[PDB]
RNA sequence: UGCAUACUUUUCCUCCGCCGAAAGGCGUAGGUAAUCUUUAUCAAUAUAUAUCGUGAUGGGGAUAGAUUAUUGCAAUUAUUAAUCUUGAACGAGGAAUGCCUAGUAAGCAUGAUUCAUCAGAUUGUGCUGACUACGUCCCUGCCCUUUGUACACA
RNA sequence: AGCGGCGAGUACACUGUACUUGCU
């Protein structure tokens, strides 16, 4: 199911994705998102699989999500799922 | 002759055949237009002499037109990202897939999800 | 009804002395009879232009357009695709937004131009970059126009 | 030899100079080319604050350009033009042969 | 800093040094506020 | 019903609540007749009369 | 609410009023009899 | 031999030239019948019946049109051909018939020889309309 | 010599009301092959009447909501209506229109007290009732506009009760007679 | 791929020939400009002929879903956008209220402004050229004279 | 930018025309 998405490369990833994320990924990912990626990978590899990993500090609203980014939440508690991937996050002050 | 009742209302006898198969569904006049083209019905005729053979031809056409030249872009609901592919899905049952798409976006419960849930438009009616 | 008393001497030496409206339909009928060009199959599933938002609803629109582009080719001998798109451009209703003019789809015109080049009625050259008619096609259309003129004359 | 300016009297006196000089030097010269005037405009709003009736004004700069051609020495022509020219006018040069 | 070669951040009014109401007609690149009074000496003479 | 001829020998004045009436002397045969007319009337116009000895009011 | 059909001066309006038909079917009947608007024959 | 006249009615502009020939009157590359509006074909025919097809049988009048709306170029060509026939009568064919020709032209209409000065005025301030400004609410 | 649409030089014209003929001013000066005479029309007061009655008619069927400016379609619609009037009634439709204008316009109105109606104003106001009647007849009633004007023109020429112009003229004259 | 270093100009409109329905993309003509876009012509109202033939209809497009591409490092509060599906009110509008006298009303478009991208905004331009006065003070708003004031921040 | 004139025509008229090339 999601194992294929986990193993496939960036070309098949963008092909499965819509044109918006294709354009975004082709234009670039930026060192901020790269550092966030490596930090979240370290946090997930260090965290116990039996508990949900913590959110990310220095919050920002403009990175996409990858099924390899799973387990992430936002410091707004919707756990990321494969059917939420092509949206970014948002989740800011919209309080009623 | 006139007044033919099928899965959807087709009381269209005197009105044209093309407008009849647009009114049954595909009211955007393109699914119905291409279905008429594939089934080879002359628009010059009316809907009062539609035959059951042509109706069966119409159902043969709309049953997965993917094998037909109807392209993926012209196919309604092109991707609907998942493990598979979908198609234009006619009328009453067609409503079921937008129902379950609404369910998927509800369980997604993102900003646009709650905007649709609480009773707001996607872009905002702007009551400012 | 379509004929009127003309108080001046005509010329009838080419297509420019005959009406377009009947020329397009007559030469589309001639094209259908002679099977000079294909339909083709691929073009009949798409609207002519973005602003049209509906099918041509005539089934002979390709042939009706081909003769019109031939007429335009003679009217001024430099034809590109931008000029054809602008000429066959149409108004577009953007829903709640005001009506705005938009061009027609250029792929059908590109295909028509390629088919006309295959037929050899039109040729491409660096000088006079726009499409222009060959001498053979010019004299053939002259004789055809005179035939149509005489047919509608007597 | 073409000229460009913003004030028409300047180009008028400059042209009046070159025809008389050409007739003095008895050399073949084209007639005075009276180019269409090209006008530059912009519209802005008065009332720097946002209060009051909205009032706008337009501006207009028509630029005078004229052409001429002469068969004469590039040095004598530039010397005479520099003698009888003003900094407001800007002049370029091109020669003919027949 | 994070400078960009586009938008209001790329360039500003030369005399008033503000980011608001800057015209780009004919590369005037000046704000209308001071352009109103500098128009006459620039040459922008009003006729209508 | 019926209408009768009338010779506009001269114009008199533009009166009325909104200045929408014109005093004009008419003529069928009673030579001297006073009428009120709506609409543009020039010198030498023929008008239609409904009553014989019904006179207007001169201001 | 239209009620006319095709089952049973040549101007389309007059024919439509005479035979209680729509303008399209009236024009079709006009073609059938003879064999948008134009000058009368 | 060759006479040339001009035409300006409304925004459109036209050029006429009357030369000896056999009655070849051509508008650009087309004929006057191919304009499409028979309503304006009547307008171009109006001068012709006022002069004479027999007298036109030996004159060729070329016409060019560049710009303006349909009514503009029909009126422009009407007045241009009027001026062309008047001038070419004054020059070449005869002068005795020219006085009667111009008398007929003026006693029929003055718009044939000279057009109107009416043209679009500059759009004013205030609102979308030229002589009207935006709706205001108290 | 000069014929309307190459057909009618109208060599015969009724005496009418001895004033509306001069008001309409149909003559060799006003003779025209086709409608849409774009001459000056707001120069003087008598200039309004100097316009041909046919041009007055073709210049006023245009107004109904969204169809402003559309004048050539009005010309074609009145041409088709004129042909329809000829085919339905053998007499000359130009004389039909002349009878319509001479027996359609109200003659005495009331403002404050009743007043007369000028010959010129009577002609334009008659045209105006023809306009409103035709607009109502075309206002979502199946039948085409040319047939609408044909019916209304023939009705007001024959003073028929099916003529909105005649009905409103009668209403206005009744009010005027009641007032004065 | 990233940093440093040298080479032309890529940094505007674009014509064209091609890929893609299109959006959009590739490589080049031309132009610092009456010279190339484009101007012997860039829009629309029309126009001539077909279908519909006044039935909330096929009118009408509020509404949401699926996407392909560009703009922008970044579009999620789906900028913009081609396509498909979706199908609200609306039978011409109470009391009131705005605008207007000839190329003007009105309709139809379209140029430019800010603009990396986004006009439903504003400011020019043109086409289609109208019905009606050619005056009046009835309202309203001003102006003048006389008049009465115990008002003068009137 | 235009009016032309002629240098060669593409098809028809007949005892120039629509479209192409260059100069004055």
């Amino acid at each position: 199911d999601l194992d294929k998405l986990l193993d496939l490369s960036q070309d098949e990833l963008i092909k499965l994705f819509k044109a918006r994320q294709r354009r975004k990924f082709q234009r670039g990912i930026s060192k901020k998102a790269k550092s966030l990626l490596k930090k979240i990978r370290k946090s997930k590899k260090n965290c116990e699989p039996g508990e949900k990993p913590n959110p990310v500090p220095t919050h920002l609203r403009n990175m996409t999500i990858i099924p390899e980014m799973v387990g992430s939440i936002v410091a707004t508690n919707v756990e990321i799922k494969p059917e939420m991937i092509g949206y970014y996050l948002g989740e800011f002050s919209i309080t009623y | 002759q006139h007044i033919l009742r099928i899965l959807n209302t087709n009381v269209d006898g005197k009105e044209k055949v093309i407008i009849a198969l647009t009114a049954i569904k595909g009211i955007g006049k393109r699914m119905a237009t291409v279905i008429c083209k594939q089934a080879n019905v002359d628009p010059t005729k009316r809907a009062g002499e539609l035959t059951t053979e042509e109706i069966d031809n119409i159902v043969h056409i709309m049953s997965t037109p993917t094998q037909f030249k109807i392209p993926d872009w012209f196919l309604n609901r092109r991707k609907d990202l998942k493990e598979g592919k979908n198609i234009h899905v006619i009328a009453n049952q067609l409503d079921s897939y937008l129902r379950e798409d609404l369910e998927r976006m509800k369980k997604i419960r993102l900003h646009r999800g709650l905007r649709h849930h609480w009773g707001l438009r996607v872009r905002g009616q702007h009551t400012k | 009804r379509l004929l009127e008393p003309v108080p001046f001497v005509k010329t009838n030496n080419c297509i420019k002395d005959v009406d377009a409206d009947l020329f397009i339909r007559s030469y589309a009928t001639h094209l259908k009879l002679h099977n000079k060009i294909t339909y083709p199959k691929w073009c009949t599933f798409v609207k002519t232009g973005k602003g049209r938002k509906l099918a041509p609803l005539n089934e002979d629109w390709y042939f009706i357009r081909a003769s019109s582009i031939l007429r335009r080719l003679y009217l001024h001998p430099d034809i590109g695709v931008g000029f054809l798109r602008r000429q066959f451009s149409s108004k577009q209703r953007r829903g709640v937004a005001p009506n705005h003019t938009s061009l027609a789809s250029g792929k059908i015109l590109r295909s028509i131009l390629q088919q006309l080049e295959n037929l050899g009625y039109v040729e491409q050259n660096p000088k006079k970059k726009g499409r222009r008619l060959t001498t053979k096609g010019e004299n053939a259309i002259n004789n055809f126009a005179r035939y149509i003129n005489k047919k509608v004359y007597n | 030899i073409a000229l460009t300016s913003k004030n028409l009297r300047a180009i008028e006196k400059v042209c009046s100079d070159i025809m008389k000089g050409a007739k003095e030097k008895n050399l073949n010269v084209s007639g005075p080319v009276r180019l269409p005037v090209k006008t530059l405009r912009i519209t802005t709003r008065k009332s720097p604050c946002g209060e009051g009736t909205n009032t706008w004004d337009r501006f207009e700069l028509r630029i005078y350009k004229r052409l001429i051609d002469l068969y004469s020495q590039c040095e004598v022509v530039t010397q005479m033009t520099s003698i009888n020219i003003d900094p407001v006018v800007e002049v370029e040069v091109i020669i003919t042969d027949s | 800093v994070h400078p960009k070669k586009y938008g209001q951040g790329s360039r500003q009014c030369r005399v008033c040094s503000n980011k608001h109401a800057i015209i780009r007609k004919y590369n005037i690149n000046i704000c209308r506020q001071c352009f109103r009074e500098r128009a006459d000496i620039i040459g922008f003479k009003k006729y209508r | 019903e019926k209408s009768k001829l009338a010779k506009v020998e001269k114009v008199l004045g533009r009166t009325g609540s909104r200045g929408g009436v014109i005093q004009v002397r008419a003529q069928f045969m009673g030579r001297f007749l006073i009428r009120n007319v709506k609409g543009p009337v020039r010198e030498g116009d023929i008008l239609a009369l409904l009553e014989t000895e019904r006179e207007a009011r001169r201001l | 609410k239209l009620n006319h059909a095709v089952f049973i001066v040549i101007t389309p309006s007059a024919i439509a009023e005479k035979y209680k038909v729509n303008l399209s079917v009236a024009r079709a009947v006009i073609n059938h009899l003879a064999d948008s608007q134009k000058l009368y024959t | 031999k060759r006479v040339q006249t001009f035409g300006k009615k409304k925004t459109a502009v036209a050029v006429a030239t009357v030369t000896n020939g056999k009655g070849l009157i051509k508008l650009n590359g087309k004929n006057l019948d191919l304009v499409e509006p028979y309503i304006l074909k009547t307008k171009v025919y109006e001068p012709l019946w006022l002069i004479g097809s027999g007298k036109l049988k030996n004159l060729d009048i070329r016409i060019r049109v560049k710009g303006g709306g349909q009514t503009s170029q029909i009126y422009a060509i009407r007045q241009a051909i009027g001026k062309g026939i008047i001038s070419y009568y004054q020059k070449y064919v005869d002068e005795s018939t020219k006085k009667e020709l111009k008398d007929v032209l003026l006693r029929y209409d003055r718009s044939l020889l000279v057009g109107d000065t009416r043209r679009c005025e500059p759009k004013k301030f205030g609102g979308k309309g030229a002589r009207a400004r935006y709706q205001k609410s108290y | 010599d000069i014929k309307l649409f190459k057909k009618w030089s109208y060599e015969e014209i009724n005496i009418a009301d001895l004033s509306l003929v001069d008001c309409i001013a149909v003559s060799q000066k006003a003779c025209v092959y086709t409608p849409h005479t774009a001459g000056r029309y707001q120069k003087k007061r008598f200039r309004k009447a100097l316009c041909p009655i046919v041009e007055r008619l073709v210049n006023s069927m245009m107004m109904h909501g969204r169809n402003n400016g559309k004048k050539l379609k009005a010309i074609r619609i009145v041409a088709y209506a004129f042909e329809i009037i000829h085919l339905m009634t053998g007499e000359n439709p130009l004389q039909v229109f002349v009878n319509a204008v001479q027996k359609g316009g109200p003659r005495e109105d009331s403002t404050r007290q009743a007043v007369d109606v000028s010959p010129l104003r009577r002609v334009n106001q008659a045209i105006y009732l023809i306009c409103t009647g035709a607009r109502n007849a075309a206002f979502r009633n199946i039948k085409s506009i040319s047939e609408c004007l044909a019916e209304e023109i023939i009705n007001c020429a024959n003073e028929s009760s099916s003529s909105y112009a005649i009905k409103k003229k009668d209403e206005i004259e009744r009010v005027a007679k009641a007032n004065r």
